[PDB]
């Protein structure tokens, strides 16, 4: 899936120095990336949207139940009119790529949260430069609004979500020859107020200055679309205890990027489960991060885990690999994970997991273990006891490996919390209604505005006309259409259709056809009595 | 005679038995070619039947080829065998769904009638000839109505001044005045012939 973000503003009217204005050159760029991807054996499943600046309900073009035609077709008619209004585009397309999420069980809030779960949606955002402005004036700080909230959007009190990745485009072509040319590998940032919103979902921005630098970001954005798993890395608490080859000193620590969850659905288990101590009743659940805060400790920790544990290879895109290449890519060592932010009852932390690299030494697999591993794998009355530090709801997914052996447990204990399952049902149903409604008027415009609004400065109701574009006047059939020039020859072009009694008649004086004329279109509505069998 | 006789005849039976449709695109040519080679006294017992066969096959490629190739046939098995089993050989191809095979008699019967005996001409023409006309004339099909018109004014001179009147003029009408161009367009490029 992927929403093409084109805002179609005003200020993308200024002529490059090739002869066509931004808005024609982004939808070049956007053909031309279309005929990119489909060289990948792989653009056979994704879809695509349309987000333009325009109001809430004029600003999708094209959305779910949305084939490629009348993208093509919305994507062709741009207008370039109308302000920069980057903060409310971006919110319409992050609830438009929301709206299918909380009726399937993506981000259920109540069971873990499930990495195998996966929605890809990428925006390009293609803007100006800067200076956007909001009816009023300039601002400088792109702050998103918060005017009405979808229900059930206060437990991730983000507007986007696991997997939303967002890229960005400028456009900085000069107007007189766009002579810089000197660095030829080298895609530089735009540097402007979209890039600290790029940065925090985990996609840069790109900053287009030339046409070779276009056709270079655009052969490079192609190779990063894949499964969507960001997670969040943090140097603490550790001081940097890498002592294993050499002396640490680093940027290597907030490393944002994603994770390849390629599929053999995506099949998996043991998710990350939150970042809180759920109680059993608690009426009011703390909002999920869409970033999960995990940490990680340099420590060895007997990284030989082997057992019949359910295996999982979840690839991790190498951004910060540099840090673990400096070790020698720690062979036949790994070192612990875990979530912070009260992962139990009373403690700061739990490692679940490890960051073990394969044998090949290309990127680190991330092995992703049960909540606590080192316990379970070494009955004497001990799991009983043991089960007692584990989240409740956890108990549901580990039981399915359980039922691998046998089943000793049941659905005694397999209660999250009696206040949690309500106030569920009704937010899912309020969320269908919404999307029902916002995919319902997707594509009816129906404007009907065209007046003058004819001030005082019959009264206090008038107003004149506007020059209607698609008009199609009637000229047989309507006398008001016939100009005073072409009159009596049109007089006597009437009178001779009308007394010749022919078959099919029609009111139109030359209606040649429309903009396209396929050629198989016309040879279907036809019979040719032969079949060419020599 | 007796090479093609003794050896010749097996073969060509077994080829038009064929389970294929393309070899009989070319086992009719075989077959007018060994038709218009040998004489008459060896046509009425060999190669009847198996044109016979042939041309009412479930196939409609070897119905076309023998009603395009039907007038060497009937130039050279003689008037009598076309008066005794050509007639529904020739209806049959007329009737058909398929419009291809229909054209193609329409196209052929215009000089198949050119080299039939004066002995039942008229009767045949009256009797048998005028039913199939009428039935393709007022066909859907624009191809064989088409082909009608063009080949038709050619029976003008054969049939005579006092039947023209009786029913070449209905139909000719009928073909003038009607909805599509094509036909009309070939009715109208050959009513010099029916002046005289």
């Amino acid at each position: 899936i992927l929403l093409f973000l084109i805002d179609t503003s005003a200020s993308m009217n200024q002529r490059s120095h090739l002869g066509t204005t931004y808005l024609d050159t982004a939808k070049g760029a956007v053909e031309t990336f279309m005929k990119l991807r489909a060289r990948d054996p792989a653009s056979r499943g994704d879809r695509y949207m349309l987000v333009t600046f325009e109001e809430p309900p004029y600003a999708i073009k094209a959305g779910w139940k949305e084939n490629h035609a009348t993208f093509m077709n919305e994507l062709k008619n741009l207008q370039a009119e109308g302000l920069t209004t980057l903060g409310q585009s971006l919110r319409t397309a992050f609830d438009l790529l929301n709206l299918n999420r909380l009726v399937t069980g993506i981000d259920n809030y109540g069971q873990g949260r499930n990495p195998f779960f996966l929605e890809p949606a990428i925006i390009i955002t293609i803007t100006d430069g800067s200076k956007l402005t909001t009816t009023s004036g300039v601002q400088d700080e792109l702050h998103l609004p918060l005017n009405s909230p979808l229900p059930g959007s206060e437990l991730t009190k983000e507007p986007f979500r696991w997997d939303q990745r967002l890229f960005a485009l400028v456009l900085r072509l000069p107007g007189t020859m766009s002579v810089e040319s000197e660095q030829l590998t080298g895609v530089p940032l735009d540097d402007s107020a979209i890039t600290p919103m790029c940065e925090v979902t985990g996609g840069r921005s790109y900053s287009v200055c030339s046409p070779r630098m276009l056709n270079q970001c655009l052969e490079s954005l192609v190779q990063k679309v894949q499964s969507g798993v960001v997670i969040n890395f943090e140097k603490a608490g550790p001081d940097p205890s890498p002592v294993e080859d050499g002396q640490p000193d680093g940027s290597q620590p907030w490393h944002s990027c994603h994770k390849l969850i390629y599929v053999r659905v995506p099949i998996g288990h043991w998710p990350v489960p939150e970042s809180f101590w759920p109680d059993q009743n608690s009426p009011t659940l703390p909002p999920r991060t869409s970033h999960p805060v995990v940490k990680f400790s340099c420590t060895d920790c007997e990284p030989m885990v082997i057992d019949k544990l359910p295996f999982d290879k979840y690839e991790l895109e190498p951004s910060p690999l540099t840090q673990f290449i400096l070790e020698r890519k720690s062979p036949q060592t790994c070192w612990q994970v875990y979530v912070s932010n009260s992962a139990k009852y009373s403690e700061l932390g739990h490692p679940f997991g490890y960051l073990k690299a394969s044998t090949a030494l290309n990127c680190v697999n991330l092995f992703v273990m049960p909540y606590n591993y080192p316990v379970l794998l070494p009955w004497r009355q001990s799991f009983e006891s043991y089960l007692k530090t584990m989240p409740p709801y956890y108990l549901g997914p580990l039981k399915k490996a359980v039922r691998m052996m046998g089943a000793p447990n049941l659905i005694a204990d397999s209660m999250e919390y009696g206040l949690s399952y309500s106030v569920i049902s009704y937010l899912k149903k309020l969320s269908q209604q919404a999307k029902i409604e916002s995919d319902r008027v997707i594509g009816s415009v129906g404007k009907k505005v065209v007046q003058e609004t004819g001030i005082k400065v019959e009264y206090t109701g008038f107003q004149v006309a506007l020059l209607n574009k698609d008009l199609k006047p009637q000229t047989f059939r309507n006398a008001y259409d016939i100009p005073r020039r072409n009159l009596l020859d049109h007089l006597t072009r009437m009178r001779s259709n009308l007394l010749k009694s022919t078959r099919r008649f029609l009111k139109g004086q030359d209606e040649d056809q429309v903009h396209s004329v396929p050629i198989a279109q016309m040879g279907n509505y036809q019979e040719y009595l032969k079949q060419v069998p020599s | 005679l007796d090479n093609v006789k003794s050896e010749i005849i097996p073969m060509f039976s077994n080829l038009a038995s064929d389970e294929q449709d393309s070899v009989r695109l070319l086992a009719v040519e075989a077959c007018v070619n060994i038709a218009q080679l040998l004489p008459q006294e060896d046509l009425e017992a060999l190669v009847m039947p198996t044109l016979r066969q042939a041309a009412e096959d479930k196939s409609w490629r070897v119905r076309y080829m023998v009603a395009d190739k039907f007038t060497e046939l009937q130039k050279a098995v003689g008037p009598e065998i076309t008066k005794t089993d050509l007639v529904p050989a020739f209806q049959n191809l007329m009737k058909d769904c398929e419009a291809e095979v229909r054209a193609a008699a329409s196209h052929k019967v215009k000089e198949f009638c050119e080299n039939l005996s004066a002995d039942c001409r008229e009767n045949v023409i009256m009797s048998q000839i005028l039913p199939c006309i009428k039935e393709l004339v007022s066909d859907a099909n624009q191809h064989v109505k088409s082909a009608l018109a063009s080949v038709i004014m050619g029976l003008s001179p054969i049939l005579g001044k006092d039947n023209t009147i009786e029913h070449l003029l209905p139909l000719f009408l009928a073909q003038l005045k009607d909805e599509c161009p094509e036909v009309r367009l070939n009715i109208i490029s050959n009513l010099d012939c029916v002046n005289e």
